[PDB]
């Protein structure tokens, strides 16, 4: 399995930043990807997560309304959108998923296996 | 007409027993559910009659055993029961005691049966 | 949501010793409380899924176990290639929270 | 409780020799039907359009149908799906 | 024809009938009766029962059809110790999605059991015979005590004689209504979970010098035997088409290792050593008595197979079966598992057994045992018994051995001194 | 109880014929097969109820006839 | 074969049913258990 | 404020059919009885 982000860039507060993980070596839509991030020294933090067979998002309070995500099921690859930028998400951002759960007609099950497959991460930066 | 007498008192009901008894036997889900019925239709109707022979009445609608009456079971007067009441009503005021009753019935006929093996008239 | 935090910040210890840190959740999380290893300049990876049982290629060195709110990571022996900040998650809730890293110096 | 449960029959049993729609579960191309509509009709009634089966399993036509907006879904000219590819077949 | 009663589990479904609590059966004092266990057709509508749940079970599943198609496999070399080299493939396919003008590409870990090569391209292993079903992973096949109950105008007679072995004359016979419970679990060379002898271990057999014929082995001990499947697989799903859904290993977490089960050796010796005390009944205290393993044949026959936590293993029982008897530590038992099952000695109607999240252990007891002798001749008087295959009969002829079904006939006639009257 | 005669002299027997007289009448594949067995039950209990009516024996659990018992 | 077993099933419980249905009307009439048995109805010139 | 509100609901089939077969009640016949008099077998 591979997970492969792109995308560091220097935006400027006020606009928006669209990252991607492409990934392979697994079925597409099976495992949830997850997005975190990496600030400056602090601590590790959840985004959130996209369920690729579906759609279904699920995001941290912090960036509700800030933060978006899509899918892209014909070219096995996910995205995340931050809407507007402070100086404050200067961080790296990784892709990571999660190694459980699995859906069915009752609705989604999550099993509780931990995050694998982390991606490179990618450095934004926020600042003029 | 079919329980006609079923708001009558239980000497005039008892006058009507024969309408009553000659009502009795009158895609494969659909099927199964209707050979259900009809089955269980005839199984009642032969528990019945398996009863009365057992008891010693065959082809009576009214048959006489040799069973006393409990005062335990019902204390009321023949005019109080048989002119005053109806068989719904009495039904629910002995329903407690149907099976002893039965018992006894079974009892009494074997009985009757012991004391025909003896030859003897047993006077 | 379920606040996480650990207690052993800045520990050192010398090579070939043994080395343990804690971890402690609010609520109770089911026994589903992973670790976690990163490095400068690295992605994190997985050591620890549920509270015990390693991650494919993860050394058996490594090990850990706990209660319902009170877990602990366990390096067996020591090796120059421990130097990581640690962190623990649990993977029990939807918010997924990560607990503040401890950071593990050689003595 | 009979009647409910012989009327669920009824209807479970009279589609069955129907034919079955699973081949037109594809992902549609749709338009709207802007083609003399009052204000209260915009948007309920889309032009679609597919490769559907034939009676030789070589072969495919393409139909054009209209389909109310309740039936039809859009995936993420749009393209869309019918509301229940996600859940079950659909007999006609 | 019998019908059953019991106390989302199949079992439980059909056998709606409740039971009596406290059952009560007439002891019939001064009547002997001839039983035949070999001759009792009550085995025959049991196994004929059972093999009908099954086929009503699975009716409503998901078909696996579309899955028949050419697979890209690999040998998982990761983390695999040498016991378990080569058994698992790693494979990929291109897989229909609720639209039918899309795919998707999945991949999934398979046992080397369930495929095989094409001609590197690799199909499942039903393809060239028939199509599967997955089986419900709701739908419960545990085994739960059956009670097989007699319609009016019949009766069951029950055998007591504690030393009945199935065949003749029984004096302490009772009438009951429904059988004991009966846990219907489906094994191979060793039975599990059975009612056990009383008073010794005892050996029941059509024809004891008969080749051709099997030998039952009840034993009046139980066995522990503790069954695993170590690793921590991950359980993964797909839509195949609209409203229906695919379950597959995803994954698998950790170094991995061989599935096995054991026993413990000082018991299973016992246990070996009173069956032989009782071969010698029959055979000769002067005679030698060996134990072998299984003679060859497909997998389901030469091997111990059994349902484990809904997970379906096939154990090497030669560790058992290899010992010579003349006049703390276990034994592990390596075992495989494998998905794509044809039960019940069929040809066709495969069933795929879907995968199982976490580590699986189940602990039973061996009760019995079905052993068959090598044929020979005189020689140099030294018999050999291995594990037999069997028939799934076997295993419930070996329950039912001690009920008959009889049908009561209330008429008859006898001289007497009396005459019509008239 | 049932049967607990079984093992009985034939006169001590015949004390209770009743209790044998009361046992008498007591998924699409399923169904129909327990629909022919409680046909069969109905079927048979008939029969053996018409013999007696032919004999002259009806409603009765012991009967006396005129047919004479042979030596052989 | 469903068909067919519910056809035969079908035609036993119907003679089943007749049967009784006989056998109660000689009840009510007051023959039952008899082959020949005489009534106290006159008969009819008409 | 004893203001109530009343709203449309059902759903439930069930609830529609009960509006025709509110009258009506099914029963089984039983047949058997017994009662005391002065009759004695003979
Ligand atoms: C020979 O006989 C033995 C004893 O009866 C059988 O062993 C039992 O096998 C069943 C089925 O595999 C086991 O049932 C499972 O129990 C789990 C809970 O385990 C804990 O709680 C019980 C409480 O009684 C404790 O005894 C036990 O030690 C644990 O602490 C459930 O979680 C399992 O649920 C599964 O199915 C449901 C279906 O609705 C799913 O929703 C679940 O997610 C999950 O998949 C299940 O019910 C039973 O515990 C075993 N008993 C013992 C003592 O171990 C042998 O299987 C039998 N041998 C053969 C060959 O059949
Ligand atoms: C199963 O097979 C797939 C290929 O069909 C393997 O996927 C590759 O994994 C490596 C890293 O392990 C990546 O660098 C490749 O780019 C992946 N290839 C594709 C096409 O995705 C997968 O790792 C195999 N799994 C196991 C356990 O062997
Ligand atoms: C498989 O995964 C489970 C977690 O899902 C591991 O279970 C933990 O095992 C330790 C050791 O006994 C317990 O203290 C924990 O409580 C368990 N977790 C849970 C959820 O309670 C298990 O060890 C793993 N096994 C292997 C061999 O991989
Ligand atoms: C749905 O789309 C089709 C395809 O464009 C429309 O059919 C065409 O209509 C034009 C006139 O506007 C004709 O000249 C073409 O020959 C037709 N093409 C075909 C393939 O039939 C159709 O009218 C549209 N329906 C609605 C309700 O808007
Ligand atoms: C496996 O064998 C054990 C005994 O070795 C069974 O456990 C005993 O069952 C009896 C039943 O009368 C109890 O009185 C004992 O107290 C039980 N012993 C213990 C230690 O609990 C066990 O039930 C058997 N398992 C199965 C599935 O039959
Ligand atoms: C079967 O027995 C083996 C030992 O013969 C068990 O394996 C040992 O397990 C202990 C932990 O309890 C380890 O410390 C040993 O290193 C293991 N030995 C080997 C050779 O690997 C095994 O767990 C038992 N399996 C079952 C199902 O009971
Ligand atoms: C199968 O597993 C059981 C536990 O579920 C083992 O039983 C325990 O054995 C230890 C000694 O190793 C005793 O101290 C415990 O008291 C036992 N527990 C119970 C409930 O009996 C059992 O030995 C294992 N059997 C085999 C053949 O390995
Ligand atoms: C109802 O009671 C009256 C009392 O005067 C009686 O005349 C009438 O016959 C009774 N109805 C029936 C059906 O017996
Ligand atoms: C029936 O009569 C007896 C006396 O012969 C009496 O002891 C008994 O209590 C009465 N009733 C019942 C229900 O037993
Ligand atoms: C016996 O009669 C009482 C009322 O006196 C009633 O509550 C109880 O349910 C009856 N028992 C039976 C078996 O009918
Ligand atoms: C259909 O109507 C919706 C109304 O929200 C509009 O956004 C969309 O662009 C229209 N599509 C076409 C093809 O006119
Ligand atoms: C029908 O199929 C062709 C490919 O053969 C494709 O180019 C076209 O867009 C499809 N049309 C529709 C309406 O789906
Ligand atoms: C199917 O799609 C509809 C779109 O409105 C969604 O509400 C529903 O939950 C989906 N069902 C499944 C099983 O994905
Ligand atoms: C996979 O295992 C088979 C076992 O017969 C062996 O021949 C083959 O070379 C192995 N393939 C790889 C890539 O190791
Ligand atoms: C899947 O389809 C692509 C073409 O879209 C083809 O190149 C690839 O080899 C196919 N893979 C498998 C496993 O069938
Ligand atoms: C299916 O393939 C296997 C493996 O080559 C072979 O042993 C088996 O006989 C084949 N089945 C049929 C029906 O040809
Ligand atoms: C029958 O049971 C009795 C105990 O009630 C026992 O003494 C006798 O030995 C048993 N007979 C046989 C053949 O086992
Ligand atoms: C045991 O089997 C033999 C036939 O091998 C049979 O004659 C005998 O009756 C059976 N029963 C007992 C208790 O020996
Ligand atoms: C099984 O039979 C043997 C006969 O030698 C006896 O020693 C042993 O105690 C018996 N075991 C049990 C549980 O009855
Ligand atoms: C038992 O088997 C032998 C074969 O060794 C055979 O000759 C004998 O007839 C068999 N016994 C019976 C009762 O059939
Ligand atoms: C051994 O066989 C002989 C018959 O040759 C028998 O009398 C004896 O009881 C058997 N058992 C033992 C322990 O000698
Ligand atoms: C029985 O054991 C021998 C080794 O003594 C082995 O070669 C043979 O394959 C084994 N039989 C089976 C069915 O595995
Ligand atoms: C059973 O184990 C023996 C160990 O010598 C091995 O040779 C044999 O092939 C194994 N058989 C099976 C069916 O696994
Ligand atoms: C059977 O026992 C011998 C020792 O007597 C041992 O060498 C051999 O490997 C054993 N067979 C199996 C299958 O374990
Ligand atoms: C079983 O254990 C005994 C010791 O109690 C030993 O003498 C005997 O040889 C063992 N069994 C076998 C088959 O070796
Ligand atoms: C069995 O025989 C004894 C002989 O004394 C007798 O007393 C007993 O009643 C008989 N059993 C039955 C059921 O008749
Ligand atoms: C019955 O008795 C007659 C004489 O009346 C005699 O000829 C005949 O053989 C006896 N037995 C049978 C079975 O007919
Ligand atoms: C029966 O006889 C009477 C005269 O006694 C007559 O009035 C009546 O019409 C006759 N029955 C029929 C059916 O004609």
């Amino acid at each position: 399995v591979q997970l492969v982000q792109s995308g560091a860039e220097v935006k400027m507060p006020g606009t928006s930043v669209k990252l991607s993980c492409k990934t392979s070596g697994y079925t597409f839509t099976s495992y949830n990807i997850n997005w975190v991030r990496q600030a400056p020294g602090q601590a590790l933090e959840w985004m959130g997560w996209i369920n690729p067979n579906n759609g279904t998002t699920d995001y941290a309070q912090k960036f509700q309304g800030r933060v978006t995500m899509t899918r892209d099921t014909s070219t096995t690859t996910a995205y995340m959108q931050l809407n507007s930028l402070r100086s404050e998400d200067t961080a790296v951002y990784y892709c990571a998923r999660a190694r459980g759960g699995y859906e069915d007609d009752d609705g989604y099950h999550y099993t509780g296996y931990g995050l694998d497959s982390w991606g490179q991460g990618v450095v934004v930066t926020v600042s003029s | 007409g079919f329980l006609g007498a079923a708001g009558s008192t239980m000497g005039a009901a008892s006058m009507t027993l024969t309408v009553q008894a000659r009502n009795l036997l009158s895609d494969t889900h659909w099927g199964i559910k209707q050979l259900q019925a009809r089955v269980l239709a005839v199984e009642h109707y032969l528990r019945d009659q398996q009863l009365l022979g057992i008891w010693g009445c065959s082809g009576k609608l009214i048959c006489c055993t040799n069973v006393p009456w409990n005062s335990s079971w019902s204390n009321r007067n023949l005019s109080e029961i048989w002119d005053n009441m109806t068989w719904l009503q009495w039904d629910k005021e002995i329903s407690n005691y149907t099976q002893i009753i039965y018992g006894l019935l079974e009892e009494s006929q074997n009985q009757q049966e012991k004391n025909e093996q003896d030859l003897l008239e047993l006077d | 949501d379920i606040q996480m935090t650990q207690s052993p910040s800045s520990l050192s210890a010398s090579i070939g010793d043994r080395v343990t840190v804690t971890c402690r959740a609010s609520q109770g999380i089911n026994m589903q409380l992973c670790w976690y290893q990163l490095k400068p300049g690295k992605a994190p990876t997985l050591l620890i899924y549920g509270t015990s049982g390693l991650q494919t290629g993860v050394s058996s060195r490594f090990s850990g176990s706990g209660s319902g709110t009170n877990f602990t990571l366990t390096i067996s022996s020591l090796q120059p290639e421990d130097v990581a900040t640690y962190y623990c998650q649990q993977d029990y809730t939807t918010p997924f929270t990560f607990g503040p890293g401890t950071k593990l110096d050689i003595k | 409780e009979q009647m409910h449960t012989d009327i669920i029959s009824l209807w479970d049993q009279s589609l069955k020799p129907c034919v079955k729609l699973t081949p037109l579960c594809v992902t549609l191309q749709c338009t709207n039907v802007t083609n003399n509509i009052t204000d209260d009709m915009r948007g309920e009634l889309k032009n679609c359009s597919f490769n559907m089966t034939t009676e030789l399993r070589d072969k495919k036509q393409k139909v054009y149908s209209l389909f109310y907006r309740l039936d039809v879904v859009q995936i993420n000219n749009k393209e869309y799906r019918l509301i229940n590819c996600n859940t079950s077949a659909i007999t006609q | 024809t019998l019908f059953c009663a019991s106390d989302h589990n199949v079992w439980a479904t059909h056998c709606c009938v409740p039971t009596d609590p406290n059952p009560q059966e007439i002891h019939l004092e001064n009547v002997t009766e001839e039983f035949n266990m070999w001759k009792n057709n009550m085995v025959e509508q049991m196994h004929t029962d059972i093999i009908s749940l099954w086929d009503q079970s699975l009716k409503p599943c998901v078909k696996l059809t579309p899955l028949c198609v050419t697979l890209q496999c690999t040998n998982v070399t990761n983390n695999i110790t040498d016991d378990m080299r080569g058994e698992l493939k790693n494979c990929s396919f291109n897989m229909t999605t609720e639209l039918r003008d899309k795919k998707q590409k999945v991949y999934s870990l398979f046992y080397r059991l369930d495929v095989v090569q094409i001609n590197k391209e690799y199909r499942l292993i039903n393809c060239n015979t028939s199509a599967i079903t997955q089986a419900c992973p709701k739908v419960s096949f545990e085994p739960i005590p059956i009670h097989y109950c007699a319609p009016a105008g019949f009766a069951i007679l029950k055998c007591k004689d504690k030393k009945f072995n199935g065949t003749g004359p029984c004096t302490n016979v009772s009438t009951v209504q429904c059988t004991h419970g009966i846990k219907p679990v489906v094994s191979t060379q060793l039975l599990l979970n059975g009612s056990l002898a009383e008073e010794e271990v005892i050996i029941r057999s059509e024809n004891i010098t008969n080749n051709a014929k099997n030998i039952l082995v009840q034993l009046n001990e139980s066995v522990q035997i503790n069954c695993t499947r170590p690793n921590n697989n991950t359980v993964k799903s797909i839509r195949i088409g609209p409203g229906q859904w695919f379950y597959y290993t995803g994954d698998i977490i950790g170094d991995i290792r061989q599935a096995h089960c054991n026993v413990s050796k000082a018991t299973w010796n016992e246990t070996l050593g009173k069956v032989v005390k009782q071969l010698r009944k029959h055979f000769g205290n002067n005679t030698i008595i060996r134990f072998a393993n299984s003679s060859g044949g497909d997998l389901e026959v030469t091997t111990h197979s059994f349902n484990c936590g809904g997970e379906f293993f096939y154990c090497n029982t030669s560790g058992l079966f290899n010992s010579t008897w003349i006049s703390n530590d276990s034994i592990t038992l390596p075992c495989r598992i494998k998905q794509i099952i044809n039960m019940w000695q069929r040809i066709g109607q495969a069933m795929y057994a879907p995968p199982i999240q976490g580590v699986i252990r189940c602990v039973s007891n061996i009760t019995g045992l079905i052993l068959t002798r090598d044929g020979g001749s005189t020689n140099s008087t030294t018999e050999t018994f291995r594990p037999g295959g069997g028939d799934m009969r076997d295993n419930w002829r070996s329950e039912l051995y001690k009920y008959k079904v009889v049908k009561i006939e209330p008429l008859g006639v006898a001289p007497t001194r009396c005459k019509r009257r008239v």
